[PDB]
């Protein structure tokens, strides 16, 4: 009006709680992937 | 996925003429005034040998004690369950040269227990020592170190009292009223001596004292009476 | 009846659940041994920490290329001082000495007398720009808006003598920055 | 923490003056009491991390500081030393469109805290530098007068915005976080919570902002508006005497404490019925913290001292007032 | 919390004789460290003058009678020692302490403005 | 605002000599609508590019080449 | 009181030997009719016979080497001022304020 | 509440088209804003080019031309007077009661009693010689109970929340979030 | 007599406050110190002192609540002064005070009255 | 242009903001160094007290040539708000030679960069080696 005021219906709510969703596969799957790479790697070393 | 609103253009409330009640801000402390008065008297009754007097202002209770009554009253207010002031927030002083003991040492205690603050006032002169509360409150080690630096108060029982703020070998205690605001000396780099040297004070523009043009009329009245009606001596009513 | 009977208060009473439970032992960890060791040996959170930092590498930076661009300024900004004029050309200051008395740092020196034609004007007016705290009190106290702070900030000087603005210097600033002072005065007039 | 500094002098003087700020003024001092709190922790938490080694989280936050200092300059005219809060209220009213900028910054700022908590909260190197470092017991904290976060890290749930609510802090709803281990990692978590509680108050002050005067409607303690000054005789008299003689404060004394971002900051102002304070002792939280440094650093290594200084938030202007 | 090096408790003495023993004891402590004062502060004068000027300042207060004045001058007596030992003062301060230096006739002071 | 496309479009709009000067003092290759020239001779542009960041939508072209004040 | 308290104040010796203080009560100003600034006793120091004020050559300031030029003390009793001056060992001199003589003033006196 | 908010609902610059789909496929948390403010929204009418004509706000009772006498709202001169209670006045209040609960005779007999406590009366003696009911009724509280330190905030209480409510760190992290209750 | 009690455990489950461990025997320890304080109060502090009446007011009250409340959580909410481990230190300090309170003889006449000009600020009596 | 991190008080906060992302002093080759040996610019950002004064001279003497000193803000320039204090040096140019004075309380980040830009223009005007050929 003649002052700095919020709108009639107010402002929309904002995000202020923690937002850190975890990412990546389960820890077991990464270990399976590691022992697959190790097994395949020594297969190719043993082949050569 | 609607486009974001332009918050500049959204409608704003319309108001006509605004109304705000006018009432004395000191009224809202009324309940706090009585309870501090009761608890202030309680300490005096428990320790009549030490508490010279107590005073209440709005939501602040002050206990006035002698220097020889300090350790006793401080200990009582720290250990008594009804008043557990484990935390000492401030140790300071003030200079009133007109009084015989100029320095007025003030302690602020915090009770995280009951959510209260109490104030201890104890006087001191230039040469008379004051008991140190460091054996009770470890947080007063530096607050006492600062008060001596700026007021020269002798604190008896302090494990290590020394300058904390002013330079080493600084002459005079700055916050004493007789000490000029610009001090006595100043430093500069002397080419001959290859070192920074002290010289007597000499201002290129002398300080201007505009404080002389203070008010010649008294500006605030005698005040108002806000003592609880349970702490005034009753008037003996006239006879028939 | 209050809890003064036991020397207790509402404030001293802790909320429900305040006492901590029994800390878990090594047999109450939900993670299996291998899961806890795969995260430990393969640096689970560190590789995530790198990945979040690498997201910023593909974002627009914040840097602006000063002096070819300038950060935002507002009409209330306090900068270099300037003495203003009326449109007719007469100096705005009537040597009232208000600004000298507000000035927290005592940076202003005013010497005044009756002008040659009778006007109440000042013949000496200095600001010790190395003593001013750029606080805006002189500007607020001037009854005729004679002393203002222009939005200028780029006036660093080689010698300190050049930072003792005398009345000639401040009036030369008021002429130089008159257009920009009007920009700020027009915008922020009603708020004062 | 520039504006909270001048809020504790305003509260003390208004307390001595028996005056109360109008409703809108109190919301502005809460709005900029939390913008200032966000400004402080961005400086404190992120420079603490910089000492520990994390250089990048410093830089990300300091662009938020640039965005927040713009609000300082838009209302007062100075980025840092805004003499905005004064005894009786604030200097000027908010400029048009400031609320819509505090909001637009507030919508995004939540993600800026997450990207800070990404690099530090779960980092094993960060937790090795802080967990078990600088431990403080509740008995020791109360004895040395440790306040603010270096008392709620030790487990004590005390906060001055609750013990003595001031300037619209009683109207908004917000939580506090209390530690349990009294170490640097607990104080790190509490500060990161105080970020999100500030962003929770800041939104409410954007929605509950009332209209009306920002300062006491008492021209004998607040300067009259310039337009009224140049047209009304009594305004000119009061404008004259306020800027030369000052205003008299009734005699007495006070001790006003606020929950400063560093801790409990308080002033002991003694009045004499004159226009100049007779005494003004300033109780800086950092000064009481730095005394307890010897009692805490006893039994730690040189890389551990750097953490303890950062977890104390020692800005030495307050220590050496 | 523990006190720093060469620190002492602050006790207000109540006997005159007790103080002089403390006063005399403290004097050798100044004298004992005199060579180290020169070495640590790189003083340009031999340690003999350092011992020389220490003694003079003790005598300056010798004739105080009232007791409360005696303590404060002793409390500050210890503090100056403690700062000197621990290398707290800088070289500039100590040099200027020992680098200090007949009045003019009435005409001479009158000629140059006097005081 | 950092991609080489934004530098390519601005490089082509200005031409060589205008862009070479910005490659010498500005360190960035920008192009904008000319708004006016001041008494000293500097020219002030405004950037219409939708990708330019918040504080970089206005700039100057100083009169000199090796120095700017 | 009786003690030579100045030996603990750290003040320069010249305030005892070379300067003179004055204990006075400020007089009523002719311009204004208020009578409040004349109810507290004050201590001020005499100016110096040379070097109290001199014009700075560059900007025309008021340079000074007197470090007591802007030091005025306040009291509420005359004795406290004298006692405080005695304690510091100051070479003071007291200026007794003048006392206005009472004269009754009557509205009717303009004709009688 | 402070729940996560979709990125296109925040006032920051965001990608469009094929790059938006790339941005969502590769980012850890797709609703995280770049932080670069919207050029078309943020500060678009600068503080020096607004449209609002400001008007000085004035609440009616203190800004009115009528019913607005200054002595009604002159709070600076209605400050609470400073009263200090010495031992003597405590004794007088203790022996004679208060103004609300009088324990003093009337007329000249009462005026005799008040004058007794108009000069020094040490409180140590007063408690030694007075009815034990007086202490339980005046000095102490609730029948002899002590006087607990008064609270600056009678509404200061706390309660424990949990992550489903306070949204902060889960139960494993070593801090707890306290609400008001 | 030689009855040795534990005031602050140095090991055990935490209580939520740093440095304040859980007390192995909360209830018996409180009862021992409450009974000692009531006993030791009368040994040294006379009856006319209000302080003696004040301690016997609530040390009795805290002694009666402990007996009838075997559940620790019922003790805390009814005393209302924190955790039980804290109440031990309150009780202990309540005991130490009487040893010093008796020594100070703090029921007697004001040892040192202020001078006539002490609590006067700027020409007004406080 | 590697300065020395000699921030003392509130003037140092603006000094750090020059290095922040918005202004990014590093983009111009400015890296704050923590040692006189690796620094050639001394930036006095804050109040110079009497107790700090001898240390400031010692730190200044330890900088290898060529060296320049910038005075930032009102405290370093001429005392500023604390000009009439008993523990403040009224201008750091009473202790070290100052090559350029940046005015403000505190100077804005752009005001400090203008001071740095002004000094660089002066350093590019030096003729240290042509002086030998002509003046010597
Ligand atoms: C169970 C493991 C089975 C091993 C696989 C054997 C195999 O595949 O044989 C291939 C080759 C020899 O077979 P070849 O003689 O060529 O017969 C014709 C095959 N088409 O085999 C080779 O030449 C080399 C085979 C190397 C096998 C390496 C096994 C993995 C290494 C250890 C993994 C550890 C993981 C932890
Ligand atoms: C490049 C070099 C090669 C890199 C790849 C290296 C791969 C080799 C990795 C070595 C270990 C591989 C085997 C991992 C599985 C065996 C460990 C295991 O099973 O867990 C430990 C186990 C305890 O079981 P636990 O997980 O704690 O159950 C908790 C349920 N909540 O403990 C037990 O009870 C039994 C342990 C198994 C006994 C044999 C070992
Ligand atoms: C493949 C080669 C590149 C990556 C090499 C390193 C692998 C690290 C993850 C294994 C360790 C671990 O512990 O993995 C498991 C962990 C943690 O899972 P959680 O917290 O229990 O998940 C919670 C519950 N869920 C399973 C339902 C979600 O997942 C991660 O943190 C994944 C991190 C992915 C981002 C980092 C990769 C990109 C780095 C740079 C590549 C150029
Ligand atoms: C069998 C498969 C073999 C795999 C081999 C790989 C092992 C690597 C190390 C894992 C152990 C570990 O991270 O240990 C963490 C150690 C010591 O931790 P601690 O003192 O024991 O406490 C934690 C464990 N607790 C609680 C069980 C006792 O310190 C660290 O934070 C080291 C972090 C180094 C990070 C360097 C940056 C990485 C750069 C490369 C990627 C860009
Ligand atoms: C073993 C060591 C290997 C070499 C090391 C490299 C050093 C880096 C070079 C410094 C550059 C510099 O400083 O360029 C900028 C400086 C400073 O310009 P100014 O201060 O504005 O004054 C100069 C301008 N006036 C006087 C007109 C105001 O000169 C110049 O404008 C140079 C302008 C002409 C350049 C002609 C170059 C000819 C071609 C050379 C390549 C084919
Ligand atoms: S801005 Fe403030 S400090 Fe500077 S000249 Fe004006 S009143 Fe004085
Ligand atoms: S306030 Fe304005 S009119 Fe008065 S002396 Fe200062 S500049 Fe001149
Ligand atoms: S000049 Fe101003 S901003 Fe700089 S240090 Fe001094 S007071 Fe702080």
């Amino acid at each position: 009006a003649t002052q700095d005021l919020p709108p009639i219906s107010g402002y929309a709510p904002i995000q202020w709680k923690r937002n850190l969703p975890s990412r990546g596969f389960r820890p077991v799957i990464w270990f399976l992937g590691l022992c697959t790479a190790t097994g395949y790697g020594f297969y190719q070393i043993s082949l050569a | 996925e609607e486009p974001l609103p332009v918050l500049r253009d959204l409608p704003r409330p319309e108001y006509g003429e605004l109304h705000a009640p006018v009432y004395n801000p000191a009224e809202k402390y009324k309940e706090q005034i009585e309870e501090l008065h009761k608890f202030g008297r309680y300490i005096m009754g428990c320790l009549p040998k030490f508490v010279q007097q107590f005073s209440v202002w709005k939501d602040e209770l002050v206990i006035y004690v002698a220097p020889s009554a300090l350790t006793q009253v401080a200990t009582f207010l720290k250990d008594h369950t009804s008043a557990q002031f484990k935390a000492c927030m401030d140790v300071t002083a003030a200079d009133y040269p007109t009084r015989t003991n100029r320095f007025d040492v003030v302690y602020n205690l915090l009770s995280v227990r009951h959510n209260s603050r109490i104030r201890i006032k104890t006087y001191a002169s230039e040469v008379s020592p004051v008991p140190s509360v460091v054996p009770l409150f470890q947080g007063a080690n530096w607050f006492e170190r600062e008060t001596y630096d700026l007021f020269g108060i002798f604190f008896e029982g302090h494990p290590d009292l020394r300058r904390i703020m002013t330079d080493y070998g600084f002459q005079g205690h700055p916050l004493r009223k007789d000490f000029p605001t610009t001090g006595y000396t100043e430093v500069r780099y002397d080419a001959e001596k290859r070192r920074v040297v002290y010289e007597p004070l000499e201002l290129t523009q002398a300080w201007r004292n505009f404080t002389v043009g203070s008010s010649v009329w008294e500006q605030v009245g005698d005040g108002k009476d806000f003592t609880p009606e349970s702490f005034k001596l009753p008037t003996p009513a006239p006879d028939p | 009846p209050t809890l003064a009977l036991t020397s207790g208060s509402i404030q001293g009473t802790h909320p429900e659940g305040f006492r901590l439970p029994r800390p878990k032992t090594w047999e109450e960890s939900s993670e299996s041994a291998l899961s806890k060791a795969t995260k430990w040996y393969l640096l689970s959170e560190i590789f995530r920490g790198l990945y979040i930092t690498l997201e910023m590498y593909f974002r627009a930076p914040y840097t602006i290329y000063y002096p070819f661009e300038k950060g935002p300024v507002s009409p209330r900004f306090r900068g270099e001082h300037a003495l203003r004029r009326y449109p007719s050309g007469e100096e705005r200051c009537i040597a009232c000495k208000l600004c000298e008395a507000v000035c927290p740092a005592q940076a202003i020196t005013i010497e005044a007398e009756e002008r040659i034609d009778g006007s109440r004007r000042t013949y000496k007016y200095d600001i010790d720009m190395t003593k001013c705290i750029y606080c805006g009190y002189c500007q607020e106290s001037c009854p005729v808006d004679a002393i203002v702070e222009t939005p200028n900030v780029e006036y660093a000087t080689e010698t300190r003598e050049e930072l003792l603005y005398n009345k000639e210097k401040l009036l030369a600033n008021g002429d130089k920055w008159e257009q920009e002072i009007q920009y700020a005065l027009d915008a922020d007039a009603p708020y004062r | 923490s520039m504006m909270t500094n001048e809020q504790v002098f305003s509260l003390a003087v208004e307390k001595l003056l028996n005056l109360e700020v109008p409703e809108r003024g109190q919301y502005i001092r809460t709005l900029f009491g939390e913008i200032t709190r966000v400004l402080n922790h961005l400086m404190s938490v992120l420079s603490h991390a910089m000492d520990v080694g994390a250089l990048t989280p410093f830089l990300w936050g300091f662009e938020e500081r640039e965005k927040l200092m713009e609000f300082y300059e838009r209302v007062s005219g100075a980025r840092l030393h805004s003499a905005y809060v004064r005894p009786g209220g604030v200097s000027q009213d908010l400029p048009a469109g400031l609320l819509d900028d505090i909001y637009m910054w507030a919508t995004q700022f939540g993600d800026r805290l997450d990207e800070t908590e990404e690099l530090l909260t779960d980092s094993r190197i960060w937790k090795q530098r802080t967990i078990g470092i600088g431990e403080v017991t509740a008995e020791d904290a109360l004895n040395y007068g440790l306040s603010g976060v270096m008392l709620r890290g030790s487990g004590v749930p005390f906060d001055i915005r609750k013990s003595q609510p001031y300037d619209a802090y009683d109207k908004v709803d917000f939580d506090i976080a209390v530690g349990t281990k009294g170490d640097c990692y607990d104080r790190y978590l509490i500060r990161m919570t105080e970020f999100r509680q500030s962003l929770r108050i800041i939104e409410q002050c954007c929605n509950q902002m009332p209209p009306g005067p920002v300062k006491v409607e008492d021209f004998k303690v607040a300067p009259p508006p310039r337009a009224l000054m140049k047209e009304d005789m009594e305004a000119l008299i009061h404008h004259f005497l306020l800027y030369t003689k000052g205003y008299a404060v009734p005699a007495g004394e006070t001790y006003t404490a606020i929950e400063a971002p560093k801790g409990e900051m308080a002033v002991y102002v003694v009045s004499d019925g004159s226009e100049r304070p007779y005494r003004c002792k300033i109780r800086a939280p950092g000064f009481a913290h730095l005394g307890a440094f010897d009692h805490i650093a006893r039994g730690h290594f040189l890389p551990d001292a750097v953490a303890i200084i950062g977890t104390m938030d020692l800005v030495f202007g307050e220590v050496d007032r | 919390t523990n006190p720093t090096a060469f620190a002492q408790t602050t006790r207000y003495v109540k006997d005159s004789t007790e103080m002089r023993t403390l006063v005399l004891n403290l004097y050798r402590r100044y004298l004992r460290h005199s060579r180290g004062f020169v070495n640590n502060y790189n003083l340009d004068i031999p340690a003999s003058q350092v011992r020389t000027k220490i003694r003079q300042e003790f005598e300056r207060q010798r004739f105080v009678k009232d007791l409360p004045l005696k303590n404060v001058l002793y409390m500050k007596a210890q503090m100056e020692f403690q700062e000197l030992v621990n290398f707290w003062k800088q070289q500039c301060h100590v040099m200027q302490y020992f680098e200090s230096i007949k009045g003019d006739s009435f005409v001479q002071k009158f000629l140059k403005g006097a005081q | 605002s950092s991609s080489i496309q934004r530098t390519l479009r601005n490089l082509w709009k200005n031409g060589f000599k205008k862009s070479f000067k910005q490659l010498q003092g500005y360190n960035d290759i920008k192009s904008g609508r000319l708004v006016g020239t001041d008494s000293f001779g500097n020219k002030f542009y405004e950037v219409d590019d939708p990708v330019e960041i918040h504080m970089r939508t206005r700039f100057v072209e100083y009169t000199g080449f090796w120095r700017q004040d | 009181t009786d003690l030579a308290k100045e030996l603990v104040s750290g003040a320069p010796k010249e305030l005892i030997t070379e300067r003179v203080a004055r204990i006075y009560q400020e007089a009523k100003a002719a311009t204004q009719s208020g009578q409040h600034n004349t109810e507290t006793w004050k201590i001020d120091w005499d100016i110096l016979n040379k070097g109290n004020r001199w014009e700075n050559d560059l900007m025309g300031y008021q340079s000074s080497s007197d470090y007591m030029q802007g030091t005025i003390l306040k009291f509420d009793t005359r004795e406290g001022a004298i006692r405080f001056a005695k304690g510091q060992g100051w070479d003071y001199y007291i200026q007794e304020p003048k006392v206005r003589r009472f004269v009754k003033k009557d509205y009717s006196a303009n004709f009688y | 509440s402070g729940g996560p908010v979709p990125v296109f609902k925040k006032y920051t610059t965001g990608s469009k088209g094929i790059w938006e789909k790339i941005r969502q496929l590769l980012t850890l948390v797709p609703n995280r804003s770049t932080g670069n403010p919207l050029v078309k929204n943020y500060r678009v009418p600068p503080p020096g080019s607004q449209t609002l004509k400001y008007k000085d706000p004035v609440t009616i009772p203190a800004g009115d031309i009528v019913k607005n006498q200054y002595y009604d709202r002159d709070h600076r001169r209605n400050y609470p007077r400073l009263v200090a209670f010495d031992q003597t006045k405590v004794s007088g209040l203790l022996t004679l009661g208060s103004a609300q609960n009088p324990r003093i005779s009337v007329g000249e007999k009462g005026q005799k009693e008040l004058a007794v406590f108009d000069q020094s009366v040490s409180l140590s003696s007063t408690l030694a010689t007075i009815d034990p009911k007086v202490v339980k009724s005046e000095l102490l509280a609730e029948g002899g109970s002590p006087v607990v330190a008064p609270s600056l905030n009678k509404k200061m209480k706390f309660r424990l929340t949990e992550e489903s409510e306070h949204g902060m760190y889960p139960e494993d992290y070593p801090i707890r979030i306290f609400a008001q209750n | 007599q030689a009855q040795e009690i534990l005031i602050k455990a140095n090991k055990g489950n935490p209580t939520g406050l740093t440095g304040l461990f859980q007390h192995p025997s909360p209830r018996p320890t409180l009862i021992t110190l409450y009974k000692a304080t009531l006993k030791n109060l009368e040994e040294k502090i006379p009856k006319e002192s209000v302080y003696r009446t004040a301690v016997e007011a609530f040390t009795k009250e805290r002694l009666s609540i402990v007996e009838n409340n075997e559940i620790i959580e019922d003790i805390e909410k009814k005393i209302g002064s924190g955790l039980v481990e804290e109440l031990i230190v309150q009780a202990n300090e309540e005991y130490d005070l009487i040893d010093k309170m008796a020594e100070w003889k703090a029921w007697e006449e004001l040892e040192e009255k202020p001078l006539d000009d002490q609590w006067t600020y700027f020409g007004k009596k406080l | 242009f590697w300065p020395m991190t000699f921030g003392l008080a509130c003037c140092a906060v603006e000094m750090m903001h020059v290095s922040a992302p918005r202004y990014d002093q590093d983009r111009l080759g400015i890296i704050f160094r923590a040692s006189p040996r690796q620094s050639d610019i001394m930036i006095v950002a804050g109040t110079v007290t009497n107790k700090m004064a001898p240390a400031l001279r010692q730190v200044y003497d330890q900088m290898p040539y060529p060296r320049w000193v910038i005075s930032m803000g009102s405290c370093a320039n001429g005392g500023g708000y604390y000009h009439y204090s008993y523990s403040v040096v009224r201008g750091v140019d009473r202790i070290v030679p100052v090559d350029i004075y940046v005015p403000g309380c505190p100077p804005t980040s752009e005001a400090l960069m203008y001071g740095v830009f002004q000094l660089q223009k002066k350093m590019m005007d030096g003729q240290t080696h042509r002086m030998w050929y002509r003046s010597y």
